[PDB]
């Protein structure tokens, strides 16, 4: 009653998560930071960290 | 189809406000005087006109007599 199957499922999920912590720290800082009327989803969004 | 960000929009209307200066002396002299002077007005006859309405020699279609 204390310990508990974690399967892939879970763990991969947690490590994607984990993945996006870094990316959304990365759009936090683009957009806190200004010029913004040209900004599009694709360069502040980076697939090498995930 | 400008992609989002591509700038070539914002690029060409930078170049056409720069053929959109108002230093542009092909029409804002056109401009000034649309500023400065007027125009003539003609008169009508109401009379004269009929007869070179019968010296028209056919019959005015519907669509061209409006024109």
């Amino acid at each position: 009653g204390n310990r508990r199957i974690r399967s892939v499922g879970e763990m991969a999920e947690n490590q994607f998560r984990v993945g996006l912590v870094r990316v959304e720290r990365a759009v936090k800082e683009r957009l806190s930071l200004g010029d913004l009327d040209t900004l599009m989803p694709q360069d502040m969004i980076n697939a090498k960290p995930i | 189809l400008h992609k989002l960000g591509g700038d070539a929009w914002s690029r060409a209307r930078q170049k056409a406000a720069e053929k959109v200066r108002d230093v542009a002396a092909e029409l804002l002299d056109i401009y000034a005087q649309r500023a400065a002077k007027e125009g003539f007005a003609f008169k009508h006859d109401r009379e004269q006109y009929q007869l070179f309405c019968d010296s028209f020699p056919f019959e005015t279609t519907p669509d061209q007599a409006q024109a």
